[PDB]
């Protein structure tokens, strides 16, 4: 039939030695016992064990000659067993609960105490203990620290990349690291299956670990070992357990994939409590155990000996980074106080984005007042006003606005970076379209990426389609985004900032008008923007020289060289601008007449814009709006809850420096 | 007194009181027997309080129970919470025609003519091996009709949870529904509801031709409750005023300056004239047409807006406004569908960028707006559609500003007929 082998290892010393570890263990008295009392009193919901205790347990029990083999060696060569092992052996230690319980609410002990007074009242059966376990059980890897407290090689860990998993690593446990691409949605996972026969006394129950079984039609109990049946029996889901599932793949870092190749994924299944502990588009190191999968699911009857592959989850580190959403503590405190003795902020921080790029410290004012945003909040009447700002910016290529928007999208926490074409997904259809295997159509219509508050940056503004344009005029002024294509009318609450850089189709300013020459852009939507600044590239030397002094200091340095003065760092603009947003100052009447004055002499301003040689002096509400938006910005940025005059004047000026860049 | 058939129950009151909160904590736990008993106790509360009792034997009794607890979202949905009562709001998405449910079997012993009808439960028949009737007493001759027997309603309805519930550019999921009865067809696509009914869970059958099924279960609710979300003397009191048309007027646009003389116009074409059919010469237009232009420094769509919600019906959209043919997304099948124009009648449409109005549908508009009726010929399909709408617009002109110099014609890029 099947021929026999020796093996080293058996089995009952292990668990012998198992026992033994958790019961004597010492780190509040023994730890274990620490955890599994709480367990009792239906406190933890699931259990996570350390192999570091075991290994050092094991090494300091090492001194007295008794202890002849170790444990984490086999548990590293095979883990599923030891699963098991482990729930018997906390099973028969299990101790009694030293707190009161709600008892009324356990139905699943509510209907085993029926069953037990049904059947033990005529004496009974012994219940699966999976039925019976309110806790889930979860291994955690080692540290290298204490693999080099001794000369043993314990050492697991050692992320290795998708592709570095080969056929030998089945049954182990291994760490692999990847960004998460897609995580699909939970759903209930059978582990026990209760029937009921129409009055049968003991009701059958059978356990399935298969991604597949068959039910049960006749039960076996005398009244039905009978010739025919007392009561055709059914499937009970009151009684059945269930567990969380989930499925989620991950795929190869750009950096570990070899060139000329092309990165490959791998599947992850999640059960228990840690289900929910990960989100799409992170970096984690995933600790699981390496099994294979049949393939009679795909139900073929080829690949007589070829099996996939998959993973089990067991700890995972999300590492990354957390918004934390400016949580308020106090490092942060003391930061912020830090920030207020520093005095001037604005231009420091205008200083502090981009050093790379040499020079334009007006277009880094403008940025920096993009990022606290204008006055919002409606007015009376529920009549709608924004605090979005609308900038674009133009100017000749190899002017590095491109590399500046790249920066501020790095430094700002809601930018979506967009440019001339290679996609079709950017716009009009949401990410979601045609998706599930199922093919459900899942989508919402009219929407755009992340634009609830969001920072739309655009490159090449001249180059999209008409669709996209479409698009772009539809999210005008906080207006939602309502295309309909079959019934679909939930609309996408759009409320974000637009910035976007454009190339003149000449390529190079001109000398005749720039109206004319424009941007080929509906003069709708240039008036739609509150401010237009232009990058012209003037042939020069004491500028030159500058610029190409600091880009050769950059390239010796191969670093940021200390040539730059930057008191302030990207975190600390992240911290910044948010405690700044955070604030939110209100707006004071009294600039009321001298704004009013303002768009008076800018209209007396339209009334000289038929001169020409430059058109954009024109006469709209808007640029009123724009003013005190800004206005409302720059109050915003600092000061206490009210709006200065010198904000107003500041805003003018930095107007007027926009208009002048025409010349 | 009413001789309707339903009782709303909230939660609230039902725990203002200290001995039915033991009731109500069972109720959670066990739904389905404890609605069943509490139908039945107002089945005997009917004698117990008329004490004509006919109309009493013929009608049902059930409840609505509704606010049992805090409203969960299709995010956090734990095996936990299998078989218990939950409260949902979310936006009606989709819905299916009505399927029939078997609930009493017709059957015929076809050889003696015999029929015997027969309950179900838990869906499975079981059949009868043999007809009743001993004098023909065979096996085999047991036939069913299914046109003979009877049959409930039940409607399948999509939902989606609310946008409140992803605030990190995250895709909305979807929850399958079910109702029965009174609550069929209660929802249409594009509401917002709140629902309150028991969670469930199924085995999917995977292949058909086979007895095996998946280790994973499809999650879906059953619901029991749904929410959404003589003055005509006032009138003469208010229309025997003298100065009700300026009021009135400047009533529909108060955060308009000024330009009282077009909100007069707009207000008259919201009023309409009068439409008539006599058959000597043909019915005659009843509706008024009016083009708005100028620059974009009037915030005009701000007008469009408000008619679009004073109005009682219109559509507003802007330069595949009318009927045509499309194939079905979800379902493989042919639907005639009719544009924004059709559904506009006897309201106003409003348009916006007119002059952004291409070439092909202006001469739709052409049809429309000289007879009233709109025709099609496609796929086999001939037939007319009435139309009868009035038509606001506007447009912008041609530069950064319009010169009064300047005829209208030039900047409007509009076909003088189609403007005249
Ligand atoms: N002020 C500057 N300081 C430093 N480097 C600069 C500066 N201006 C341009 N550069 C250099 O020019 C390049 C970036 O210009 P680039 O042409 O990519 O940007 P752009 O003006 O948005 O145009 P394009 O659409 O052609 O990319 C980089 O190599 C950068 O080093
Ligand atoms: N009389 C006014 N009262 C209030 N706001 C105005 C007025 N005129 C212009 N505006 C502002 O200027 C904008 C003008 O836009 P609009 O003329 O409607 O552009 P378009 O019609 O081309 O979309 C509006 O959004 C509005 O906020
Ligand atoms: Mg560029
Ligand atoms: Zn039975
Ligand atoms: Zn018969």
């Amino acid at each position: 039939a099947l021929p026999s082998i020796q093996l080293p290892v058996d089995y009952n010393n292990l668990f012998n030695e198992i026992t033994d570890f958790l019961v004597t263990f010492k780190q509040k008295g023994p730890k274990y016992m620490a955890m599994l009392q709480k367990v009792a009193n239906r406190e933890l919901n699931s259990v996570i064990i350390d192999l570091d205790d075991i290994l050092q347990y094991q090494n300091e029990k090492f001194l007295q000659g008794t202890q002849a083999d170790d444990l984490v060696s086999a548990i590293q060569q095979n883990a599923n067993h030891f699963t098991e092992l482990f729930c018997r052996a906390i099973d028969n230690n299990m101790p009694l609960p030293t707190k009161e319980i709600d008892y009324k609410d356990d139905v699943l002990d509510v209907i085993l105490n029926q069953r037990r007074l049904r059947n033990e009242r005529m004496l009974t059966e012994l219940f699966p203990p999976n039925l019976t376990r309110r806790y889930f059980l979860y291994f955690k890897p080692l540290s290298q620290n204490c693999a080099r407290r001794y000369r043993k090689k314990a050492i697991s860990s050692k992320p290795l990349s998708v592709r570095q998993i080969k056929g030998d690593f089945l049954g182990q446990l291994i760490t692999v690291r990847g960004i998460i691409t897609r995580v699909s949605d939970v759903k209930p996972a059978v582990e026990v299956i209760a029937y009921t026969c129409d009055q049968c006394g003991y009701e059958v129950f059978q356990e399935v670990n298969s991604r597949t079984f068959t039910p049960l039609s006749e039960c076996t109990s005398e009244e039905c070992s009978q010739n025919q049946t007392k009561g055709q029996l059914f499937m009970s889901t009151r009684a059945s357990k269930f567990s969380a599932f989930q499925e989620c793949k991950i795929q190869e870092l750009s950096q570990q994939v070899p060139v000329g190749h092309i990165p490959r994924s791998l599947n992850i299944h999640v059960n228990g409590t840690l289900v929910r502990s990960l989100s799409p588009g992170d970096i984690v190191d995933v600790t699981g155990i390496f099994l294979p999968a049949p393939y009679t699911g795909f139900k073929a009857l080829k690949a007589g000996l070829l099996t996939e592959t998959y993973l089990e989850a067991q700890f995972v580190r999300q590492h990354k980074k957390k918004f934390a959403s400016f949580s308020l503590t106090s490092d942060v405190e003391e930061r912020v106080m830090e920030l207020i003795t520093s005095g001037d902020v604005y231009n420091r921080l205008a200083k502090s984005i981009a050093p790379e790029i040499y020079g334009n410290l007006d277009v880094k004012k403008a940025l920096l007042l993009l990022l606290v945003g204008g006055v919002d909040k409606r007015v009376g009447d529920g009549m709608k006003i924004r605090g979005d700002i609308n900038v674009c910016l133009m100017g000749d290529p190899g002017v590095a606005k491109s590399q500046l928007l790249k920066a501020i999208c790095k430094i700002s926490p809601r930018g979506v970076y967009t440019t001339g074409k290679g996609s079709s997904g950017v716009g009009l259809t949401a990410a979601v379209m045609k998706d599930p295997v199922t093919d459900e159509m899942i989508l919402e219509g009219g929407a755009l990426v992340l634009a609830d508050n969001g920072i739309c940056c655009i490159d090449e503004f001249d180059k999209m389609d008409e669709s996209d344009r479409t698009a772009i005029h539809e999210v005008m002024e906080q207006q939602t985004i309502s295309i309909s294509k079959a019934g679909i009318n939930t609309t996408l609450n759009a409320r974000t900032s637009i910035l976007a850089a454009a190339n003149p189709l000449y390529g190079r300013y001109n000398p005749r008008l720039s109206p004319l020459d424009n941007i080929n852009l509906p003069a709708a939507l240039l008036s739609r923007f509150d401010i237009l600044f232009l990058m012209l590239d003037i042939p020069s030397r004491d500028d030159d020289e500058k610029l190409a002094e600091h880009v050769t200091y950059v390239h010796m340095h191969n670093k940021q060289p200390d040539l730059d003065f930057t008191p302030v760092e990207p975190s600390k603009m992240r911290e910044y601008i948010a405690y700044a947003k955070t604030k939110r100052p209100v707006m004071s009447e009294a600039v009321n007449d001298y704004v009013v004055q303002a768009y008076i002499r800018l209209r007396q301003d339209s009334k000289r814009e038929m001169d020409s040689k430059f058109s954009f002096g024109q006469a709209t509400p808007r640029t009123l709006l724009g003013i005190i938006r800004l206005s409302q910005a720059l109050a915003k940025l600092r000061l206490a809850d009210m709006v200065d005059i010198d904000d107003v004047e500041e805003a003018l000026r930095l107007v007027r420096v926009s208009k002048e860049s025409l010349y | 007194e009413l001789g309707t058939s339903n009782l709303n129950l909230d939660a609230r009151n039902l725990l203002a009181y200290k001995q039915t909160e033991d009731l109500y904590h069972q109720l959670l736990n066990y739904p389905q027997e404890v609605i069943s008993i509490m139908d039945q106790t107002i089945k005997d509360c009917m004698v117990s309080l008329i004490v004509d009792l006919d109309e009493i034997e013929t009608k049902f009794y059930k409840v609505r129970p509704y606010n049992v607890g805090s409203c969960k979202g299709m995010r956090e949905l734990n095996p936990n919470d299998i078989d218990k009562l939950i409260n949902l709001k979310g936006l009606v998405l989709r819905s299916t025609p009505v399927i029939p449910d078997m609930k009493v079997a017709f059957f015929k012993c076809n050889v003696c003519d015999h029929t015997m009808a027969v309950e179900i439960d838990r869906g499975v028949i079981q059949e009868p091996a043999r007809c009743e009737r001993i004098d023909c007493n065979e096996p085999n001759s047991m036939s069913l009709i299914h046109n003979r027997c009877s049959f409930a309603d039940k409607q399948v309805i999509k939902l989606q949870e609310t946008p409140d519930f992803v605030p990190d550019g995250q895709t909305p999921h979807s929850i399958s529904l079910c109702v029965y009865d009174e609550l069929v067809d209660s929802c249409r696509a594009g509401d917002r509801i709140e629902v309150t009914g028991t969670f469930r869970s199924i085995p999917i059958r995977a292949n058909s031709r086979q007895r095996v099924l998946k280790s994973l279960y499809k999650t879906y609710v059953d619901v029991v409750h749904v929410k959404k979300v003589q003055d005509l003397a006032k009138i003469r009191e208010v229309a025997a005023r003298e100065d009700l048309y300026s009021l009135l007027a400047r009533s529909i646009a108060p955060s308009i300056y000024e330009l009282e003389d077009v909100k007069k116009g707009i207000l008259l074409q919201l009023f309409g004239g009068t439409n008539k059919t006599f058959t000597k010469g043909g019915r005659y237009r009843g509706d008024i047409n009016i083009l708005l232009c100028g620059d974009p420094s009037t915030s005009k769509s701000q007008i469009l807006q408000y008619v679009h919600k004073i109005t009682p019906r219109g559509v507003y959209t802007s330069g595949g406004l009318t009927a045509y043919i499309t194939r079905d997304v979800d379902t493989k099948q042919l639907v005639l569908e009719s544009g924004a124009l059709v559904l506009s009648d006897g309201g106003v449409c409003c348009i916006d960028e007119f002059d952004k109005m291409s070439d092909s549908t202006r001469s739709v508009l052409h049809e429309v707006m000289e007879q009233q009726t709109i025709s099609i010929a496609k796929a086999g399909i001939i037939t007319t559609l009435n139309a009868r709408s009035s038509i606001l617009a506007s447009a912008n002109p041609i530069g950064s500003r319009y010169n009064p110099n300047l005829p209208v014609t030039e900047n409007i890029d509009l076909p003088p007929p189609l403007l005249s």
